[PDB]
RNA sequence: UGCU
């Protein structure tokens, strides 16, 4: 993204289990890297690492 | 005995999912929980104490079973 | 819900007389509302079969006087209906083997009678 | 847009919104903000326990116009929903049974 | 494989909507499929007669 | 498979779907049988 | 009565994991064939014990415990022969009704073998003299469902002679 | 007195048998034939015509008309079929090559 | 519905069924697609596999073997266009254990 | 009327584009959702006049 | 054009075509009669078989009087594999 | 037709 008018989704499980499954699997902290070749995606931008 | 001893993401969630979806049923807890309303919370508070009473049933693709407890398989 | 054997083994009313005691004390020691209401024809059943029961004379029997009684119909080659028949009933009289009970010609033999209601009686 | 590839590989859903994003510091990594008006309307069933009975209660007295609160209330004898707009919220948290 | 009955779906797949601002209304595709289908059924009966 | 499991809405057999789970449960397999008197 | 062997998949609610698996699968089994008759097979009466238990499953949907339970079950079926002693709850022109002691009002026993005596005229008369005994000949059941009772069976009272009561 | 029968059971699919139907199984699976080539009756209501296409005996459409053969509404309706025969055999287009 | 002016919701793509799929999130793809969108109870017949209605099976003219099921409303609109296509599906149900 | 408590106060309340016919008094939902068409679904429907399909 | 039918035609379309009497003679009635009596005699045949009754309720005295009895065909086990000896 |  970039905060330039991007229109994102945002949905609410309805069940505990898929909330749990989310929550653990599909975790920030748990996906800070991508399975591609484990480089790390989320970690500082523009306007940080200056 | 063969596999890793070692508790996949995989088998927390769906552990931590079907505890939780137990204790919104009104299932008993066996932490004592203090002011936790959430049943997420709970079930992670019973999987950190290790006292969630589920046993999982790994099947091999050949069609053996085998069963291994939550207190004795190894968390992260 | 499908079942293996109807007739997987036959048994007497001192059996059924025995779990509906089992079932009533239980029941009256583990009582649950909920449960109660949720369906109250098993109590209406149980409570009907063992006054059935009671009303019958299965009364004052034990597993001892059973088997006594089933081993000493052994040695009269009579057949389990014939002998199920006599421990439901506990005929008193002479009559109730005689035409009663089926299977009448040839194996009353006029002699047996007597062994059989003083089996049926000790 | 076919029954393979538009109505089951992909299809539509409900309790979903769409909204654009704004930047936010302030906030975790693994925490997003949601407007208080897609919060009214995205609603979560929660079942009636012994340890949210209170919580729920409070959301019930509160009513869908604060936001903490509910919309519907589904019994667990009857599935007949209840909106709380209308009625005695008092009452309806009042008799709030587990299940 | 040689067909000689027609299976017509249930309406749930042939959804008619009632326009009330005009003297007619939406059909699917399928529901004139199968009227001209049964005209032409008819027409080979009067023309065998 | 994946596809036909989501296409007739039955959870998919990758995933958290591969294994089952059990209960723990206060139990005692092969309970006693009542024994029987007339057999 | 005899018994019966029956496999049955009993689904338990997340709150009664307190209680005792067993005393659950028993009650659950007791209040699902209480006062209901099984096609083929008879009125079943009570749950008699319980074989084999194997692992309880929980599965991704309700949630609750659902265990494949073996057990036997006391069911009223006699062998078409046997002798039972009922009361006679009412009578009929075509029949008298009989009905064993409170358990099922369901015996219709025939009138056409008895000494040529028989006959009834809706007067509650039994039979013109020369715990009432009954002969069990054969069974029938038939469904219920059949839109978008079930036994009765056949009763005889030969010339028993009743010494008793004529 | 009463007779045992299952209420519900957690029935799951195994798998799926794809064939064919003779017209003798789409007679018995079909309820009623459609002969009529119209779909509305001749009166300002414009309702439809029996024995013809659109009928409500082969499930409905509208919220307001329910079904006829099941009396239901529309969102608990699944349907009915219907068999229209052929004075002549044609091919099937997607079997042409079988 | 589609448009947000129709009251319309989110689509969840294939691309986002993918990336559910890559996750492993099986219950929570379920919950997504089959029960907040198209959810629906039907009615099959144990005998010859057709759908039935209100517990009952047209076609064996008998309703012992007919059972409910879980199924998307699209997979059973689907079912039904290949019926129509003379394409019969046969569903064969059995015991969830 | 309402199936719990008998009142005919019925009232057509949309509650955030959701059609529901709702109890003014007890607020119980009598019935709610609405089969609406989709766009595509709207286009591929085609206009047929009453001419034609009345006969 | 062709007209429009309100109702389906008739399940049994009638027909001004009946069909033909039979062939009466003293053979056609002879042969009508010897397939009567072999469809009476071939069911009672051993080779007949009939579906193997199963699930008794329970042994009686009456068994030997209500004993089935036919006697049985020996196959000819020189002609007929082995595969089928009992 | 517009949007990232
Ligand atoms: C635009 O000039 C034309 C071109 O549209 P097409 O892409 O040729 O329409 P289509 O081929 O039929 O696309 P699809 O198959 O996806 O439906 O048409 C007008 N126009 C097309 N699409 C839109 C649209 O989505 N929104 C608006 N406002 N106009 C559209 C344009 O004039
Ligand atoms: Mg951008
Ligand atoms: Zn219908
Ligand atoms: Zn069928
Ligand atoms: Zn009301």
């Amino acid at each position: 993204a970039d905060f330039d008018g991007d229109e994102m989704n945002l949905h609410l499980p309805q069940t505990e289990e898929a909330k749990a499954e989310a929550l653990v699997l599909m975790g920030t902290k748990a996906n800070l890297v991508t399975p591609r070749n484990g480089e790390p995606l989320i970690a500082a931008i523009q306007d940080f690492l200056t | 005995r063969i596999t890793t001893p070692y508790m996949t993401k995989y088998e927390r969630a769906r552990v931590l999912g079907t505890r939780a979806l137990q204790i919104a049923m009104c299932a008993p807890v066996m932490v004592e929980l203090e002011g936790e309303t959430d049943p997420l919370l709970i079930a992670m508070k019973e999987l950190k104490a290790r006292k969630i009473p589920i046993i999982i049933r790994r099947y091999l693709p050949d069609g053996s079973y085998e069963d291994w407890g939550v207190d004795e398989l190894i968390i992260t | 819900m499908e079942v293996k054997d109807a007739n997987s083994a036959l048994l007497s009313n001192y059996e059924v007389f025995q779990l509906l005691t089992d079932l009533k004390e239980q029941r009256k020691e583990s009582g649950k509302n909920k449960h109660s209401s949720g369906q109250q024809n098993l109590n209406t059943i149980t409570y009907e079969t063992l006054k059935y029961i009671s009303k019958t004379p299965c009364r004052h029997q034990s597993p001892e006087i059973v088997r006594e009684f089933l081993t000493a119909l052994k040695s009269h080659k009579l057949t389990k209906a014939e002998k199920l028949q006599l421990l439901n009933h506990r005929p008193v009289t002479a009559v109730e083997i005689q035409l009663m009970v089926e299977e009448s010609e040839e194996r009353l033999t006029e002699e047996q009678i007597e062994a059989l209601l003083h089996t049926v009686t000790s | 847009q076919g029954r393979f590839r538009g109505n089951l590989s992909g299809k539509r859903v409900d309790f979903s919104g769409r909204t654009v994003i704004s930047p936010d510091p302030n906030l975790r990594i693994d925490e997003v903000a949601v407007p208080v008006h897609v919060a009214k309307i995205l609603t979560f069933p929660e079942k009636v326990n012994k340890a949210n009975i209170n919580f729920l209660r409070k959301l019930v007295q509160n009513g869908p116009e604060v936001h903490p609160g509910a919309n519907f209330i589904q019994q667990r004898h009857t599935q007949m929903k209840r909106f709380l707009k209308y009625g005695n919220r008092e009452k309806m948290a009042q008799e709030l049974k587990y299940g | 494989l040689i067909l000689t009955r027609l299976l017509v779906p249930p309406l749930c797949i042939r959804p008619s909507v009632v326009s009330d601002l005009k003297s007619g209304t939406n059909e699917d595709d399928l529901t004139m499929k199968l009227t001209e289908i049964i005209f032409l059924n008819d027409v080979i009966k009067k023309h065998r007669i | 498979g994946v596809s036909e499991c989501i296409i007739m809405g039955i959870p998919m057999n990758i995933g958290t779907g591969l294994f089952k789970l059990l209960h723990k449960a206060d139990r005692d397999p092969n309970p006693p049988k009542r024994p029987l008197i007339f057999d | 009565f005899v018994l019966v062997e029956m496999v049955d998949t009993v689904r338990i609610p997340p709150w009664q994991f307190e209680r005792k698996l067993n005393d659950s699968i028993a009650e659950e089994l007791n209040k699902k064939l209480a006062n209901k008759v099984v096609y083929n097979v008879g009125l079943c009466i009570c749950l008699f014990d319980i074989t084999k238990l194997e692992d309880a499953y929980v599965f991704p949907g309700d949630g609750a415990s659902h265990t494949k339970v073996h057990f036997r079950c006391v069911v009223f079926h006699p062998f078409l022969d046997e002798i039972l002693i009922g009361k006679i709850k009412g009578c009929s022109p075509e029949g008298v009704h009989v009905s064993l002691g409170f358990f099922d009002d369901i015996l219709i026993p025939p009138e056409s073998l008895q000494q040529p005596a028989k006959f009834d005229e809706a007067e509650q008369v039994w039979v013109w003299e020369y715990g009432e005994e009954i002969r069990f000949r054969v069974v029938d059941e038939s469904f219920v469902d059949t839109s978008p009772y079930t036994l009765v069976g056949s009763i005889s009272e030969p010339g028993l002679g009743l010494l008793s009561w004529w | 007195k009463e007779q045992f029968r299952e209420t519900d059971v957690a029935k799951k699919i195994s798998h799926i048998c794809f064939g064919m139907k003779s017209p003798e199984e789409m007679r018995q699976q079909a309820h009623i034939q459609v002969v009529s080539k119209n779909l509305y009756s001749q009166d300002n209501q414009h309702a439809p015509l029996l024995y013809g296409v659109l009928d409500h005996r082969m499930g409905t459409s509208e919220k307001d008309r329910p079904c006829e053969t099941c009396g239901k509404n529309l969102a608990d309706c699944l349907g009915h079929y219907g068999y229209i025969d052929l004075e002549l055999p044609c091919f099937h287009v997607g079997y042409f090559r079988a | 519905t589609e448009g947000r002016s129709r009251d319309g919701g989110l689509r969840l793509g294939e691309m986002e069924r993918d990336c559910l799929i890559g996750y492993g999130a099986s219950m929570l793809l379920l919950e997504r697609l089959m029960i907040s969108s198209d959810a629906f109870e039907v009615d099959v017949c144990g005998q010859c596999g057709l759908l039935g209605y209100s517990g009952w099976c047209h076609y064996c003219k008998s309703s012992c073997h007919v059972s409910s099921l879980r199924i998307p409303y699209a997979c059973k609109l689907l079912f039904q266009e290949l019926q129509s296509m003379n394409i019969i599906p046969r569903l064969k149900l059995s015991k969830y254990n | 009327r309402c199936p719990d408590c008998g009142s005919t106060e019925l009232v057509e309340d949309s509650h955030y584009s959701q059609s529901q016919l709702v109890c003014s008094d007890c607020g119980c939902v009598v019935t709610e959702g609405v089969l609406t068409t989709t766009f595509s679904d709207e286009g591929n429907l085609r206009e047929v006049t009453y001419s034609r399909s009345t006969g | 054009l062709p007209d429009v039918v309100l109702k389906p035609p008739p399940l049994f379309p009638d027909t001004d075509y009946k069909p033909v009497p039979l062939k009466t003679g003293e053979g056609e009635e002879y042969m009508l009669a010897l397939k009567q009596e072999l469809r009476e005699t071939m069911k009672r045949m051993p080779y007949f078989i009939e579906t193997p009754e199963e699930r008794q309720d329970i042994e009686r005295y009456s068994k030997r009087y209500m004993k089935v009895y036919k006697e049985e065909w020996i196959p000819d086990w020189r002609r007929l594999p082995r595969e089928m000896m009992p």
